[PDB]
C-alpha cells in the first residue's frame, strides 16, 4: 500500500490527511446541504446537494444538516457523502488502495463502530481500517503515554485517563455537551439585545461569533460585574450582509455553560468536575501524575482563558500538595488528527489494522475485538 | 425619581424573525449608524 | 390602591380590564393610523391621530399603524398612545392608583420590557406593575399547575412547559409566524385570482376574511383533491364596498403555513413540530404528563379544527402510548388575560409587584430580577 | 464477501444525551415503532 | 415506653415499623430531593425539599440525592430529613416515646454511630436507641444460632460468620460493591445500544431496569454464547415517557459484576469468594455448620438466579465433601427489618438498649461498649 | 444533657472504597484544609 489515509471525522468538522504529516491537508465542516428554493434558471450546473466548504459557501439558498450528532451518526446516507467527498474531493486519492484510520469517542452505541467498518470495507473498498479513540490519540500527538485527556470537540466531550500506556476503562467519563450546545445557547442568549438568528445559515454566522468572540472569565461573577460597565467588553462584529451587532456579557456567558451545565438547563457537573472525578476514579498512586499532565484537545477547548480556567477551578478541588499542570498546545485543534497519523506511520501498528482477509472472515463484528 | 432612559437597541433584519423592514408600510425603516458601523435600523414615522 | 389593572398587550390585539373580572372590559386591536390624505372641511373636529376602534371606523382615510411588531414594541411613540387611549378612553381610570399586569412573549429583547417599566413608572405614574408571560398565564385560565402551553397569537408562537408549578425555561421554543404572517400570506395566495388587496385598510379586509372564513384541513392533500374538485368548498365575502369575492382551496391553504412554514419559504418547524421539540426537551418523566395536558390558546389557534389538527401530528410524533389530548378552551382566545386577571387578584401574589418604591431606588433594571 | 447489514437502532430521547429530535432542522424525526411498541425516532431528511 | 421501633436505614431503602410486626409498616428509598427548575406558579405549596416517595413520585424536577453512600452518612441534614420523614410523615409517631433500633454495616467509621447517637437522643430524644449489625439482625430472621450471613444491599455487601451464639468479628469482610455500582454499571453499559440515562431521575428509571429485568447467568461464558443469537434473550421496557427499550446480554451481565468485580475495574473478588475467604477464616471445625447455613439476604440478593450461581461457585471451592446449603428465604429483602424487630420484642435485650440516662452521664462515645 | 458535638471526619478517596466524588450528582465535593493540608472531602449540597 502506499500510505495510509488519517480521518478525524467528529461531529462538526472533518479533518483528513496522510499518515505521517504533521497536519491535516483537508479541513471542511461536517456538512451536508440542499437547496431550499425554487430553481428556475435552466442549466447553470445546480447539483441536488452540497458538501462540505461548497455547502458553507453558499448556505444562503441551502439548508445544512450535520449527519453527525454527539459523535453519533444519525444519517448514514449523508455519512456516505461526506465520505465520498472526503476521499475523491479534498484528498483525491482512492480508498481502495489506502488503509483509513477512523476515530470515535467512547461509551458510543456498538452499531455506529459496526456500520463504519462495514461502509469502509465494502463501499470503498478500503485494503485495511481501524477505530481509534480521540481523546487516545491525542495523547499521542503530545508525546506522553502518562496523563488526563480532557478532548472537547463539537458533539462529545470526553476525557480518558491514561498511566504509562496503561488506560483506565472504568474511570472514563463521557459530557454529551460541546461546541454545538454552546452555539445554540449564544443563539438563545443573543436574543437579550434583539438578535434573531433562526436558519442553519444563521447558526453558522453564530459559530462563527463564538469562535471569534467568546472567551472564558477566570471569575465569571467578576466578569459579570465588570460587564455592568458596559463599554469595555462589547465587542462588534459584522454580519455578512454588513449589519452590525454588538456583543457584551454574553462573550463569556458564552463559555461558562461548559463549567456551569445549569445554564443549559443540564444536571451534569462543568468540564472541571468532570476531569477532577475521572482523576478520582483512578488508582491514588497514579492520580499525582494524572494532575501534573491533563491535556487538552479538540475545537471547544480553544477558548482564551479555557486553560487558565481550568487549572484555577482544578487546583481549588485537588489537594493543595498536587501540582495541578493544564497543557493546551495550540495545534488543540487538530491534536487528534496528528496523534492519528503518528499512531497510523508506526511500525508497530502495522499489525493492528483489520485487514480485509479478516472483514471477509469475521464481518463488521470484528470491530469490537480489535479495536478499543 | 426619573432615572435617565431605556435606550432600545436598533433592530437587526434576520432572513426571518423578530424584526422586518415591509411589515409596517406606515414606517420608513430608516438605518441606525454610530462611527462608521451601521448598527441596525428603525422604524420612524414617515412613509 | 383600588384595583389592579391588566392589560395583554399583544402584537395585533389590546386587551385591558381590572383583575378578578373573568372577562376584559375593553378589547380593540392594537392600531395608531393618522390621515393620509388633504383635510378640506373646516373644523369637524379634525384631530392627528386615531387609536382603536376610531382607527378601524376611519381607516378607509387612515394609515394604519401597528406598534408592536413580532411581540416587540417597533414604535415607543405609539405604543404611548395605545396605553393613553387603554387607560383614559377605554376603561376609563387613572392609573397613578392601580396596579398594572402587563405581558410579554418569551426570549424578547430586555431593553423592551425595561421601557414598559419606565413607561408604567415614570409617565403613567402607576402605584406597581408587572410583567408576565403570555403562556404562563394561559395556563393560570386553564386552572392547571401542569402543561405545556403553545399561545398563538397576532405576532408569535411560544410554548412554555410548566410541570407542578415549575417552569423548563431551557425547553421553551419561540417562533416568529402567527396571525399577522398568515394575513400577509392570504394576501399573496389571494392575488391568484385576481383579487388585490395592497393597503393596510385592505390588510385588516384580509384579516377579517382569515377570521371568518379560513380554517384547518385534518388532511392537506385529501382536502387539496376535494378542492379541486371545485363546487362546494367555496366559500363567498362580501367587500365593504358591495364587492364579494369567492375563496375556495385558500381556506384551509390559509391556515396550513402553521403546520407547514415552508409556505412562506421559512426553514422552520411547523406549530405541532414544535410543540412536540418542546415536550421532548423536557425530562422523560413528565412528558407524559405535557401529553396529556396540551393547551392551545391565543386567537391564532381558533381556526376550526386546529385542535383536531394538532392532535393528529402530535399523535403520530409522540410514540404510540402516550394518550395525547389537546386542550382548547371555546374562550381561549382570551387565555391569557383570564389568566393575568387570576394571577393579579391571588393574594399570595400581592408582594410580586413592583412597587414604586422599589422602582425609585433600582431602576428600570429591577424588572430583569423580579419578573423572570 | 458481503455481510447482509448493520441495522442501526432506533434513538431513546432521553432528557440529555446521545440523542435530540431539535437537533436538525433538516431532518424529520420520524417514530420507529414494532408491533406496537414505539423503538425511538431516526432522523429522514424532509424537513 | 408504648413499643420498641426498627428502622433499617440502609445506603438506598428505609424501613421503618414497629417492634414484634412481621413486616416494615412504611418502606419508602432513602432520598431528598430538591427541584432543579425555575418555578413559575405562585401558591400551589411548591416546598423547597421532598423526601421518600414523595421525590420520588415528581423526580422529573428534582435533582435526587442519597445522603448515605456505601452505608455511611455523607450529609447529615438530609439525614435528618430522612429520618423526620420516617417518624412524622411515615410512622404517624413521637419519638420522644418509643425506643429506635438502628441498623450499620460492619467495619463502618465509628464516628457514624456516634452522630445516630448524637441524633437520636438530642434531637429526637428517644427514650432508648440501640445499633445493631445488619447481618447479624438477619440471622435471627431466619431462626438460626450458627451460619455465615452474606448481606448485600444499596451500598454495602458484608459476610459475618457466627457459630453458636458467638460471632468471629476476625472474619468478617466486606466489599464496597453492592446495588448502587450495578446499577451505574448497567448505566454505563446500555450506551452500548445507544441508551443514554444520565440525570438522577434517569439513575432511578435504570434501577427499576435492573429490578425489573437483570437476573444471574448460572454459566456466564454459556449465556453470552446463547445471547449471541440475539432473538430469545432480549426484553422489552416501556420507559416512562413511551418509548420502549430491547436489554439482551447486559440482562446477565449486570449482575455478573457481583462475581467478577473486574467489570468495574475494581481489584477485589466476588462475592462467592467473599464468602469462602469468610469461611476458611473461621476455624476448622465450625466450617462444616457455616457450608450447610449460608444464609443469603438483602436487596441485591433478589436477582433470579443468585442462589443457583453462588451454590455452584462455593461448590467448586469448597472441599467436595461439605455440603453446600444456600438459604434464599423469599424475604431476604426484609431479613435485616425482620430480625431487628424480632431482636428489638425480646424479652431478653430490654436490658442492652442504650438508656437515656446512659447518654446523659456518658456522651455519644456510649454507643461503641454498649452495642457492639 | 447535651454533649458539644459529634464531629464526623472528612472522607479520603481511596481507589475503591468508602467513599468517592462522583458518586452524588447533588453535593458538591468541597476540599476539606487545615494548617493548610488537604484532610478529605465533604459532600456540600450545591451542584
Ligand atoms: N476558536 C474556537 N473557539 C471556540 N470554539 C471553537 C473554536 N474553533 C472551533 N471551535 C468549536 O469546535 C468545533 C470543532 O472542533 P473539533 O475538534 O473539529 O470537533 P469534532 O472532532 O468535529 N467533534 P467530536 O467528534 O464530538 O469530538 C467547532 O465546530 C466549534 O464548535
Ligand atoms: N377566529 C379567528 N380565526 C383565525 N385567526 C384569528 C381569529 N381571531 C383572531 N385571529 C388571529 O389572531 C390575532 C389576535 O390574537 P391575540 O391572541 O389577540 O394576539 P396578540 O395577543 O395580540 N399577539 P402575541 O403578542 O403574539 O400574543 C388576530 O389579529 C388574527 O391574526
Ligand atoms: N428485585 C431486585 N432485583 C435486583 N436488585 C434489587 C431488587 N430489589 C432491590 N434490589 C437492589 O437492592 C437495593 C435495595 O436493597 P436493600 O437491602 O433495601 O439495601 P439497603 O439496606 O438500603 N442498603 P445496605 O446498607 O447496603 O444494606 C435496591 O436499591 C437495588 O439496588
Ligand atoms: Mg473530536
Ligand atoms: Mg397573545
Ligand atoms: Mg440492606
Amino acid at each position: 500500500d502506499i500510505a495510509a489515509l488519517v480521518v478525524d471525522n467528529g461531529s462538526g468538522m472533518c479533518k483528513a490527511g496522510f499518515a505521517g504529516d504533521d497536519a491535516p491537508r483537508a479541513v471542511f465542516p461536517s456538512i451536508v446541504g440542499r437547496p431550499r428554493h425554487q430553481g428556475v434558471m435552466v442549466g447553470m450546473g445546480q447539483k441536488d446537494s452540497y458538501v462540505g466548504d461548497e455547502a458553507q459557501s453558499k448556505r444562503g439558498i441551502l439548508t445544512l444538516k450535520y449527519p453527525i450528532e454527539h459523535g453519533i451518526v444519525t444519517n448514514w446516507d449523508d455519512m456516505e457523502k461526506i465520505w465520498h467527498h472526503t476521499f475523491y474531493n479534498e484528498l483525491r486519492v482512492a480508498p481502495e488502495e489506502h488503509p483509513v484510520l477512523l476515530t470515535e469517542a467512547p461509551l458510543n452505541p456498538k452499531a455506529n463502530r459496526e456500520k463504519m467498518t462495514q461502509i469502509m470495507f465494502e463501499t470503498f473498498n478500503t485494503p485495511a481500517m481501524y477505530v481509534a479513540i480521540q481523546a487516545v490519540l491525542s495523547l499521542y500527538a503530545s508525546g506522553r503515554t502518562t496523563g488526563i485527556v480532557m478532548d472537547s470537540g463539537d458533539g462529545v466531550t470526553h476525557t480518558v485517563p491514561i498511566y504509562e500506556g496503561y488506560a483506565l476503562p472504568h474511570a472514563i467519563l463521557r459530557l454529551d455537551l460541546a461546541g454545538r450546545d454552546l452555539t445554540d445557547y449564544l443563539m438563545k442568549i443573543l436574543t437579550e439585545r434583539g438578535y434573531s438568528f433562526t436558519t442553519t445559515a444563521e447558526r453558522e454566522i453564530v459559530r462563527d461569533i463564538k469562535e471569534k468572540l467568546c472567551y472564558v472569565a477566570l471569575d465569571f461573577e467578576q466578569e459579570m460585574a465588570t460587564a455592568a460597565s458596559s463599554s469595555s467588553l462589547e465587542k462588534s462584529y459584522e454580519l455578512p450582509d454588513g449589519q452590525v451587532i454588538t456583543i457584551g456579557n454574553e462573550r463569556f456567558r458564552c463559555p461558562e455553560a461548559l463549567f456551569q451545565p445549569s445554564f443549559l438547563g443540564m444536571e451534569s457537573c462543568g468540564i472541571h468536575e468532570t476531569t477532577f472525578n475521572s482523576i478520582m476514579k483512578c488508582d491514588v498512586d497514579i492520580r499525582k501524575d494524572l494532575y501534573a499532565n491533563t491535556v487538552l484537545s479538540g475545537g471547544t477547548t480553544m477558548y482564551p482563558g479555557i486553560a487558565d480556567r481550568m487549572q484555577k477551578e482544578i487546583t481549588a478541588l485537588a489537594p493543595s500538595t498536587m501540582k495541578i499542570k493544564i497543557i493546551a498546545p495550540p495545534e488543540r485543534k487538530y491534536s487528534v488528527w496528528i496523534g492519528g497519523s503518528i499512531l497510523a506511520s508506526l511500525s508497530t501498528f502495522q499489525q493492528m489494522w483489520i485487514s480485509k482477509q479478516e472483514y471477509d472472515e469475521s464481518g463488521p463484528s470484528i470491530v469490537h475485538r480489535k479495536c478499543f | 425619581k426619573k432615572w435617565p432612559e431605556v435606550k432600545i437597541p436598533a433592530r437587526i433584519i434576520t432572513t426571518s424573525g423578530n424584526a422586518s423592514v415591509d411589515g409596517n408600510p406606515g414606517y420608513r425603516p430608516t438605518r441606525v449608524d454610530s462611527n462608521g458601523e451601521t448598527m441596525g435600523y428603525e422604524m420612524r414615522d414617515r412613509v
